[PDB]
RNA sequence: UUAAUAGGGACGGUCGGGGGCAUCAGUAUUCAAUUGUCAGAGGUGAAAUUCUUGGAUUUAUUGAAGACUAACUACUGCGAAAGCAUUUGCCAAGGACGUUUUCAUUAAUCAAGAACGAAAGUUAGGGGAUCGAAGAUGAUCAGAUACCGUCGUAGUCUUAACCAUAAACUAUGCCGACUAGGGAUCGGGUGGUGUUUUUUUAA
């Protein structure tokens, strides 16, 4: 009686994604960004756009039959930051808040063992 | 590849016709 | 920013309307795991209706917790992927396909004031199936010990990862895979290393870290019905 | 069974036991020449077979 | 391989003769690739220039996608397109020189060039006997996995009937009723059988070709100069992975019944008809029921054949019925129902094994377990009579299964010791056993298989779902000590030591290792479960399985299998069983070793490095034992390269049984065919060769109590 | 004549992120194939070029290329310095320790000259994933976020030679003797001891 889904968090610096698939991942179920439920470039990113992003997902995951979600949240990774932002905890907040029930929840961030020069140089970035 | 070539030619003696019968017929 | 003052896009130029659910045609599919698993429901997946929906299934590879598969939190902590093989009416028949842990319990289990000894090996099962291990080991203080750290010299390191290479080669080359899978559920190739490695250096934290199937033979479904231990259709009156 | 198998191993472990005081307790040569045994030898036998094979 | 230049659509197989055999060389010689390229070249020798005819003809296609035009009289090129049968164009005198040669015989041609050119290619083992210097035309059972004859009516004409089907127009297509009549059987079992099968051949039995200087025209004993052969027979390739399907698959349904779904509906006819499936797809198929007598292929034939060629025609195969017949029929629910192929019975056994393989491990031991591993006959799919709930009559019931602890220093260092703490720690397994899980009942057994180790103590379980399984404890540091007692023994008696070694590695090192390659080699040699059973049984009726271990009778009986040259794999049980008598029969294994490669059908292939190393072994041994007294049978592998692990302490008198009552059974089936009264003597021992014979009765019959 | 708490040489068990040649693993970046889905993706203090309905961004199964060894990583290790962090093998070299083995002053300082010599740069091939002087281009609104965004040449890598410069620092010639205590670490060796180990394969 009870269907599992998958729902991949992607938190960004200036975005992010919730993105509910089956449990292969193969097929998508439904996808909101936090660009679909702002105005301004400057919130997209902001902890109100993920919690608007993840009811919207919610609603349409109780449409497919999904009952319950495994999450994956993740980070950008690679030569940046290696722990999911804000959007990211916010967006779990509401999926819980939407009555979805959580299976498991994982960090699957992107760690390299060797990572490329990062684009900041020498001085740094993020000034 | 030479065990071979010599298995062949020991089949082609051992079934090769007797020439007599051939003079003969 | 979906406002109206958001700059105006080339790409709005061309929309394709919205008038097909994309839902209506996805027909439920249920995907079954091998006998050597205790619990054999491991869910369902979705597919477009065949116009087939065989193949893509075949080739699908799903990642679950051994938890759930086995029923004990004493495996939250690995995860499984199994891949799609077979198809029959709604039942999907799935086979090993690797297994690894979660990111955080990796990070949990590196720490500082200790050496890491990690051994990967490529081996093959005497079923032809190719794969790849990965085990890591960590150094430990005795009870009585006194030092803060318990490194290891490069020596030991050396002489332990031989021992790390020769046990993993020994147990895949005289197993199968069916039943490699059967010893990684109940942990039992830590403890030989921990038994084997015990002499040269105490160690703390022995575990094969990551499973890779680097290749496949040709496929046998009467080997695949085995390990998951055909039928009349019905008269349309 | 039981009482068969408990009798077997009293006796086995004493033996082994005594065995392996015996190479462990400084034998020295009736003219002063002091036996070496290795850490983790049990049996005086075993001394004499490794010296028999090698 | 019985291959000759005489017509084929007469139904003789043929059409393919050494005038075919030279003109490819000669077409090939001046080109034969797609751009016209020579693919033999006038400097080639006489191996070079068989290859590449055998490669040509093995890969290329020439009668359905594809064929191949040459000027006699002009590069000969490799066209793409096909006349749907075996065509070999010549421009220069607008002949096909492969028009005798029929669809059906072409594609058992095409088998056998490619089946050779991967002999040829191997570089491992010798293959010149094989392939030139063994006859397998001899017999068709051998060749040919199932044989049909079918008896024509009116048979001093053919019935009015059958006569009127040959029409005019046929006459003008096909000149002879044969070679209609041919064709017509052929149409309707291809189709009829479908993907049942690999190859099919028509065979019109007693035809005759020379006549007097009197007559106009062969005269039929049978057929009055009308019908130039006495009957048909049927003899088929089948493919054993959907030999046994239950129901035929057909096109699917459509809002317009399509021309397929009609030449569907209109030949099975009333067995035609339409269903559903749990996929949801809706598809025109017939359903069959199987059985443990016959094949599905009889039914098929049999009701394919009257529906359209005659009525009143008489399909009979008896042969199969008898073999299978003479295999025990289990005593579960629908045996005579179920399918020589199917081990659901098998499969029974082990779920209940694997209940009893979560209950050993949760349990709390001393020594953790490292594994169970079991060991059994039913477990590799090789006992003669299957698993039967309760049957405890059956002499495998009790099934051996190998039990191993984590390594650790505290193992006894004596080997009385050391197994009398097995048994302990099996005595525990029983103990907490007996407490927790009630409903499973236990007892002990002493084991005195491996000589003088007389402390051995096996641990039998009685299974609820009501299967036994024996249980023997196995350490590092038993195998170590039986060298130590091989070390420390006298010369004289070494010899005798040693022996006790190769029983023990026999039971608990490499009778782990066979059941791992048979049982997975067994998936796709369908039909090798069923004839190593029937094998055992045929050995067992002459007394022979007493000196004979188990795993002997099964290398023996898996050579036809992994080693099928210069035969096809065996796809039918009395195929697969006469063939291995055929083995026995020529193997001369004082001087031939048998060596197998367990290995599926195309690495653990033998290389050739292990390949004379193993023969490097047979020649030391034979050295040393050139008759043959102390070893007969040499018999090795990847599990026992010494060759010596499954043939040691048979009796010289024995084994020449296996080989003398083989060559007799051949001998009785050249000197009369395979028939009802020949089966029932190859299975009936003589008894009177023996010098004295005693005769005993059991108080009770056992066979119910045996699961039969 | 000693055989320098001078020295050289030897022998042995070790020891090292010392070096050269191959070899293996490893995620990550970019790109490509297939695949489910769909409106924006990206980026800033905020925005504009840019990619995107030929499906962008992301999901999943893979493959290819070039770099490169995270966490373990420490007031720890090696090397004359500059510098050196994946596994395995080959080649030569070396510090320290032990030696009841060996030559017998063979040593210290120092010109020219010679070798190596961070990064950057020059010449001629290969490669060119990431970053990226220069150049082009968008925005030029708001002072903590005030100089960012995209494309991106030379370069970043390697081969055969030049260039020989750094806060190349103890901001500090070299060799030798003497002038305070304490415990932490690394390599070697010595004695004791009791825990982990362990047993007639070897170690």
């Amino acid at each position: 009686s009870q269907v599992f889904g998958v729902a991949r968090i992607y938190a960004s610096f200036n975005d992010t994604f919730v993105h509910v698939t089956d449990l292969s991942g193969k097929e998508t179920i439904a996808r909101v960004t936090g660009g679909m439920k702002v105005k301004a470039d400057r919130d997209e990113s902001s902890p109100y756009a993920a919690m608007l992003a993840a009811q919207d997902v919610a609603a349409k995951c109780k449409e497919v039959g999904i009952t319950a979600v495994h999450v994956k949240i993740r980070a950008t990774g690679g030569t940046r930051t290696k722990t999911p932002g804000p959007g990211g905890q916010a967006a779990l907040r509401a999926l819980a808040r939407s009555g979805l029930r959580i299976g498991r929840i994982e960090d699957v961030t992107p760690v390299p063992s060797d990572s490329t020069r990062k684009k900041g140089g020498r001085r740094g970035r993020r000034l | 590849s030479n065990i071979f070539k010599l298995q062949i030619d020991e089949l082609l003696e051992q079934v090769k016709l007797k020439q007599k019968h051939v003079l003969k017929v | 920013a979906v406002g109206k003052n958001k700059r105006l896009s080339k790409g709005k130029k061309g929309q394709k309307k919205r008038v097909v659910d994309p839902f209506t045609r996805k027909e439920w599919f249920d995907i079954k795991a091998p006998s050597t698993f205790e619990n054999r429901n491991v869910g369902k997946t979705l597919v477009n209706k065949s116009t087939s929906a065989s193949d893509a299934l075949k080739g699908r590879v799903v990642e679950v917790c051994l938890a759930d598969l086995q029923g004990s939190e004493d495996h939250s902590f690995r995860k499984i992927k199994l891949r799609v093989d077979e198809v029959q009416g709604k039942n999907l028949l799935t086979n090993f396909h690797g297994m690894d842990f979660t990111t955080d319990k990796l990070r949990s289990m590196v720490r500082k004031w200790q050496t890491l000894i990690e051994a990967n090996v490529t081996v093959k099962t005497s079923d032809d199936y190719v794969l790849r291990i990965f085990a890591i080991a960590f150094t430990r203080k005795q009870a009585n010990q006194v030092k803060r750290h318990s490194y290891a010299q490069s020596s030991h390191i050396r002489a332990i990862r031989k021992v790390i290479s020769e046990i993993l080669t020994k147990e895949v080359q005289g197993s199968t895979l069916a039943q490699l899978t059967s010893k990684l559920i109940p942990e039992v190739i830590n403890k030989e290393i921990e038994n084997a490695t015990k002499d040269i250096f105490p160690l703390q934290n022995i575990h094969v870290r990551k499973v890779k199937l680097l290749k496949q033979p040709k496929f046998d479904v009467g080997a695949l019905m085995a390990l998951h231990g055909e039928e009349k259709g019905k008269k349309v009156t | 069974l039981k009482e068969d198998i408990h009798t077997h191993m009293a006796i086995f472990e004493q033996r082994e036991a005594q065995a392996q005081e015996d190479v462990q307790s400084s034998i020295v040569d009736e003219d002063g020449f002091t036996l070496v045994v290795g850490k983790n030898t049990k049996s005086l036998n075993s001394i004499r077979k490794k010296i028999l094979n090698k | 391989r019985g291959f000759s230049s005489n017509m084929s659509h007469s139904g003789s197989l043929g059409g393919f003769g050494t005038f075919e055999f030279t003109i490819l060389m000669a077409a090939l010689l001046n080109g034969g690739g797609i751009n016209s390229n020579k693919i033999l070249l006038h400097g080639f020798s006489s191996y070079q220039l068989f290859k590449g005819v055998i490669k040509y003809l093995a890969t290329m296609d020439l009668c359905h996608d594809g064929h191949l035009q040459f000027h006699s009289n002009p590069a000969s090129k490799y066209i793409d397109e096909g006349f749907q049968t075996p065509t070999l164009f010549d421009k220069s005198t607008k002949v096909n020189i492969l028009t005798k040669m029929t669809v059906s015989s072409y594609q058992i041609l095409k088998e056998y060039a490619g089946e050779t050119l991967r002999m040829l290619n191997n570089v491992v083992q010798d293959q010149f006997s094989n392939i030139f210097l063994t006859n397998i035309s001899r017999f068709d059972n051998l060749k040919y996995d199932l044989c049909y004859d079918v008896q024509l009516p009116l048979g001093n004409n053919l019935e009015t009937s059958l006569a009127a089907t040959f029409g005019s127009m046929e006459r003008v297509k096909f000149i002879t009723l044969e070679n209609f009549l041919a064709h017509k059987i052929t149409n309707v079992a291809r189709y009829a059988l479908g993907d049942r099968i690999k190859y099919i051949q028509i065979e019109m039995v007693g035809q005759k070709s020379d006549f007097p200087i009197t007559k106009r025209k062969v005269y039929s004993n049978t057929g009055g100069n009308h019908f130039n052969f006495d009957f048909v027979r049927v003899k088929l390739i089948v493919n054993p992975s959907e030999c046994d399907k239950l129901v035929t698959k057909g096109p699917a349904h459509s809002e317009t019944m399509s021309t397929e779904a009609a030449v569907f509906k209109n030949f099975w006819g009333i067995k035609s008809s339409l269903r559903r499936f749990k996929d949801g797809s809706i598809t025109h198929c017939c359903v069959w029921s199987t059985s443990s007598s016959e094949p599905i292929i009889s039914s098929i034939v049999n009701f394919a054949l009257q529906k359209h060629v005659s009525k009143k025609a008489q399909i009979s195969n008896e042969t199969i019925k008898k073999f299978h017949n003479f295999l025990p029929l289990p005593n579960l629910p629908s045996s005579a129902k179920t399918s020589v192929l199917n081990l659901s019975s098998f499969f029974n056994l082990k779920k209940s094994f694997d209940d009893l393989y979560k209950i050993i491990f949760q349990m709390k031991l001393p020594l953790s377990v490292k594994s169970i591993l079991p060991v059994g006959s039913a477990f590799r799919y090789t006992s003669l009579c299957q698993p039967v709930p309760f049957a405890y009559s059956d002499p495998d019931f009790f099934q051996d299964v190998i039990l191993e602890f984590e390594t650790s220093p505290k193992w006894p260092d004596e080997i009385t010791s050391l197994e009398k703490a097995k048994t302990a720690f099996l005595l525990k397994i029983q103990e907490e056993l007996s407490a927790n899980s009630s409903t499973y009942r236990s007892f002990f057994s002493r084991d005195e298989s491996i000589p003088y180790n007389l402390e051995i103590v096996t641990l039998n379980i009685l299974t609820p779902e009501g299967y036994g399984f024996k249980f023997r404890v196995l350490t590092e540091r038993d195998e170590i000590l039986y060298l130590r007692a091989i070390a420390n023994a006298r010369n004289e008696l070494k010899p005798e030591l040693e022996a006790t070694f190769l029983k023990f590695t026999a039971k608990y090192l490499a009778s782990v290792r066979h059941t791992r390659t048979l049982e997975n080699i067994s998936h796709s040699y369908q039909f090798y479960s069923p004839v190593v059973r029937l094998f055992k049984r045929w050995l067992d009726t002459h007394l022979l399985l007493g000196h004979i271990t188990d795993e002997l009778a099964e290398l023996i009986a898996i050579k036809p299998f992994v080693d099928p040259a210069p035969y096809f794999i065996p796809g039918s049980l009395e195929n697969g069983f006469l063939k291995v008598l055929k083995f026995i029969s020529q193997w001369n294994w004082k001087d031939d070793p048998l060596i197998l490669d367990l290995v599926k059908p195309e690495s653990e292939r033998l290389t050739l490095a292990q390949y004379k190393g193993i023969q490097m072994n047979f020649t030391n041994l034979r050295n040393s034992d050139p008759n043959g007294t102390h070893l007969q049978f040499f018999v090795a592998s990847k599990n026992d390269p010494s060759g010596i692990l499954y043939s040691s302490g048979i009796p010289l008198p024995i084994a020449t049984r296996l080989t003398a009552l083989a060559k007799v059974a051949v001998n009785l089936l050249q000197t009369h065919g395979l028939n009802q009264q020949t089966i029932n003597l190859l299975f009936t021992p003589g008894l009177k060769d023996y010098d004295f014979v005693v005769d005993l009765r059991t108080p009770i019959g056992l066979k119910s109590s045996c699961g039969i």
